[PDB]
């Protein structure tokens, strides 16, 4: 049985695990050592 | 008691597939849904299997595709209890019924219907409407809880 | 689109919406399934002139909600309009489960034939009666003494074997349903006196069976009165075999109670 | 049938109850504080501690089950 | 047959007896021609269209005098003529508006589901533009956020006539609503912030602070009471079926 | 009018004999073994 | 053929149904 | 064509934002959670 309208052609918590929600994400920490040195 | 009826009942299920195809290749099909509902009225008195449940599908299909109230007309259409379709015509009459379900704020009663009609038909591979129901599916869900 | 138009009090509107609610039961049955209130206090409005026609459409809307019940007695309302209207699809079955009905009525009315039954409605034995004189002679009027049973009526009963079908021998498995299919003895009695009635009737006297009925029928005065005309034919072939018959059939109290009866 | 038992003992003693407090039998002293002593004991299951003592168990069966 | 059709129609409308006869006119209008399939009669839906403006002005009559079981016709007869079974021409200048208004009706008597079965009938004309939906969207799906005082803001520009007669409505289900979400537990907010910043610039709130509920007053003060249940342990009646939940299900 | 009453009580009959049947069958193929 | 058609397909259902609601309380009596 | 869902759903959104608070937050002030909550109404964060 046919009805077509398909156009040809875990993942469910896990895709904000490392996209840039962290301060060592790509850059390595090097983001905040501007100002992290201060104290 | 020959019984052809019901055959001929799935062949005019077939064919109206086409036929619905045809009328949206056209306009509006209020004829046919004035046959479909005389098809249904000589249903369920006389013989009742396979060919009612096609003819409401067919029916759900028209009233969803047109923006009209469609719906409750639907909710108190109380032939919801058509029998065993060999696990294909039931699958998707769960499916609109789970839609017209959730078109006035289904509180998660049309999720459960939703998920075993998705599972309830899933061997065909990539069927026409899997994609869909698959979509809307979820969409209950992320609302909800 | 749905349409609530008999909002208003004005009874010219409301007779002028016949046309609406005849129109709109086609296609949108279930679209009108909510009309308890509309319908109900239109039939029971008393100034009205689709009084006895607007029932009718009651009966329609009343037959895609379910209710076989209020769709009959809508229909006996309906008067004239649903009279003529007896030449169509769907109102095959609105009379069928009229039929259906009355013959459940009559089978309540011959638990007790006599206080406590409930009065037929005129118009309901009205399409009784008229369907069955959509059943006249036709030929194969079985049916005819068929649906006679299970009404438990006996004029209709007299009539079907008496219309002009043919009676080659109408009367004699008429006989053998009878005692092949009977509920109880209390209407298969009352079926068999009829019977044997309409036999005596008959020009050629009846022989066999009117024996054989009647020893089912407990009846040795009669048997006496019929083997008295014999006498007076004054010869004994026909109690040829109804001798027989009595030995073959009926029992020996039976004819310890009717010798005494027959040299009387 | 110990539900029934228990109806009938119970009808038994408010029979005998009656018939002492207001009825033909004496009002002797051995059972007139022995039966308070049956009543002092009447365990008061519904208190705020009783709930960690039921629920923290009749899930543990319904897990088993 | 086409008369007086804007008559008393423009420049006010306190002609109640007029309205009244323009109601017993229409019988010339729907019984008088094909109205119900319309399906043939090409040239009948230009004063079918006519109709649909003499119901429109005629319900809104209704509602100047605030009459809702007339603004039930306003809904009933006149929807299914520009959206007829056969749409024949475009539809007015005017019909947005109304469905704005019909929305806002379905809204003001909290249909939320009755809300969402008539936002869809058009595809893309006002969920995009077409500010007579674009406040009613807005008054709905702000009932849903705890923001609960914008609403009047919204309601200060308003593209009718007065969107006021629903607004009353809106008023009340905002003190009930008000009354409902502090009446539970809480820790006595003051006098002021109960009576000017939800409505009401001290008219009358000391007193229907007693009309309302009650909290009888102490040092400036609008304490809650405790109202918290607590867990009654004895669960036998309803549960006891719940504990034969094994034998009167399974057979054994 | 005789088949729009009495012939469809056939009908109106004949599909509980069926399935019913079926039902006796399995009930006591139940039995037998 | 026809009338007594009816009769005989409602005469053997009471039969059907007499040996559906004895196999029952055979099929219990016989387990035990 | 299932355009409502969007406008059913933002609320939906908010809710889990004030499950989150419900779980994470202790006491957090009535201006001071709205700054993690981006619709910038103050005026209303309290009663949100």
């Amino acid at each position: 049985m046919s009805e077509k309208k398909q156009p040809v052609d875990e993942d469910n918590w896990d895709d904000d695990n490392v996209e840039d929600d962290f301060s060592n994400q790509l850059r390595a920490e090097l983001e905040k050592h501007g100002y992290k040195m201060e104290t | 008691s020959t019984q052809n009826r019901r055959a001929l009942d799935l062949v005019a299920a077939k064919c109206y597939y086409y036929h619905a195809r045809v009328y949206e290749f056209l306009d509006k099909l209020d004829v046919v849904r004035s046959f479909l509902h005389a098809r249904l009225r000589t249903a369920t008195l006389r013989h009742d299997a396979d060919g009612q449940a096609t003819l409401l599908n067919l029916l759900l299909r028209n009233y969803l595709h047109y923006s009209l109230y469609d719906q409750a007309e639907k909710l108190v259409s109380k032939s919801v209890f058509p029998e065993q379709a060999n696990n294909n015509e039931w699958a998707r009459y769960l499916y609109y019924t789970g839609r017209i379900k959730a078109i006035q704020l289904e509180y998660s009663e049309a999720r459960r219907t939703m998920t075993n009609a998705l599972r309830k038909a899933p061997q065909h591979t990539a069927v026409g409407f899997k994609q869909t129901v698959h979509k809307l599916l979820i969409v209950v869900e992320l609302l909800l809880g | 689109g749905i349409i609530s138009l008999l909002d208003e009090d004005e009874p010219q509107l409301k007779e002028f919406a016949l046309h609406k609610l005849n129109a709109v039961v086609n296609d949108f049955w279930a679209e009108i399934s909510e009309s308890v209130d509309k319908i109900e206090v239109l039939y029971e409005d008393e100034g009205f002139r689709s009084r006895q026609f607007a029932a009718l459409v009651a009966s329609k809307v009343f037959y895609h909600l379910g209710a076989f019940e209020e769709s009959l007695n809508y229909a006996l309302g309906a008067g004239d309009l649903f009279n003529v209207n007896d030449n169509s699809e769907y109102v095959e079955t609105i009379i069928a489960k009229c039929i259906d009905h009355y013959t459940k009525q009559c089978v309540e009315n011959a638990d007790l034939p006599e206080g406590e039954k409930k009065p037929i409605d005129q118009r309901l034995e009205g399409i009784v009666n008229k369907m069955f004189q959509r059943c006249l002679d036709d030929h194969k009027y079985k049916q005819a003494i068929g649906i006679a049973l299970e009404t438990r009526r006996l004029d209709v009963f007299e009539k079907t074997i008496l219309e002009s079908n043919d009676v080659p021998g109408m009367l004699a498995y008429s006989l053998k349903l009878c005692m092949s299919l009977m509920q109880n003895k209390q209407f298969r009695n009352k079926v068999l006196r009829v019977l044997v009635k309409i036999y005596m009737n008959l020009e050629k006297p009846d022989f066999i069976n009117v024996c054989q009925c009647l020893i089912f029928l407990d009846d040795p005065q009669a048997v006496s009165d019929i083997l008295e005309k014999l006498v007076k034919e004054d010869n004994l072939l026909m109690a040829y075999q109804i001798c027989f018959d009595l030995y073959e059939s009926a029992s020996q109290q039976f004819l310890s109670s009717v010798i005494q009866n027959l040299r009387t | 049938h110990g539900l029934k038992g228990l109806n009938s003992k119970l009808l038994d003693i408010r029979s005998y109850l009656e018939k002492v407090a207001t009825g033909k039998l004496p009002i002797n002293h051995q059972i007139i504080y022995q039966l308070q002593d049956v009543f002092n004991l009447l365990p008061d299951v519904s208190l705020q501690e009783f709930v960690k003592a039921f629920y923290l168990k009749t899930n543990d069966q319904m897990v088993v089950v | 047959m086409y008369e007086q059709l804007k008559g008393e129609w423009n420049r006010k409308s306190p002609n109640l007896s007029k309205c009244g006869e323009e109601l017993g006119r229409l019988k010339l209008v729907l019984l008088e021609l094909n109205f119900l399939p319309t399906t043939g009669t090409k040239l009948t839906k230009q004063q079918l269209i006519l109709a649909r403006d003499i119901l429109e002005i005629g319900a809104q009559w209704s509602i100047l005098r605030k009459d809702i079981p007339s603004f039930e016709r306003y809904m009933a007869q006149l929807k299914c003529y520009y959206f007829d079974y056969k749409e024949q021409l475009p539809e007015s200048a005017y019909m947005h508006q109304l469905l704005g208004l019909n929305l806002l009706f379905l809204l003001s008597q909290n249909r939320v589901a009755e809300f969402h079965t008539e936002l869809e009938r058009l595809p893309a004309k006002d969920i995009q533009t077409n500010v007579y939906i674009k406040h009613p969207v807005s008054l709905e799906q702000y009932l849903m956020e705890g923001s609960y005082n914008k609403v009047f803001l919204a309601k200060g520009n308003i593209p009718a006539e007065s969107y006021t007669f629903f607004i009353d409505i809106l008023l009340d289900t905002i003190r009930d609503e008000i009354a409902g979400c502090i009446e539970k537990a809480y820790e006595k907010i003051l006098f002021t912030e109960a009576t000017r910043i939800l409505f009401f610039n001290t008219p009358k709130k000391m007193t229907d602070y007693a009309k309302k509920r009650g909290w009888v007053l102490g040092p400036n003060n609008y304490y809650s009471f405790a109202s918290q249940q607590q867990k009654p342990e004895d669960t036998t009646i309803p549960s006891t079926e719940l504990a034969k939940q094994v034998i009167e299900y399974a057979r054994q | 009018g005789l088949r729009q009453y009495y012939l469809s009580k056939i009908e109106e009959l004949q599909l509980i004999v069926n399935d019913k049947s079926q039902n006796l069958r399995r009930l006591q193929a139940q039995r037998n073994e | 053929d026809l009338y007594s058609r009816y009769k005989k397909l409602q005469q053997e259902l009471e039969f059907l149904e007499v040996q559906e609601e004895y196999i029952k309380d055979e099929q219990k009596n016989l387990k035990k | 064509g299932t355009y409502t869902l969007i406008i059913r759903l933002r609320h939906n959104v908010i809710k889990t934002g004030v499950r989150m608070i419900s779980l994470s937050y202790s006491r957090i002030s009535l201006a001071d959670i709205a700054q993690k909550l981006q619709l910038d109404s103050p005026e209303d964060a309290e009663f949100i």
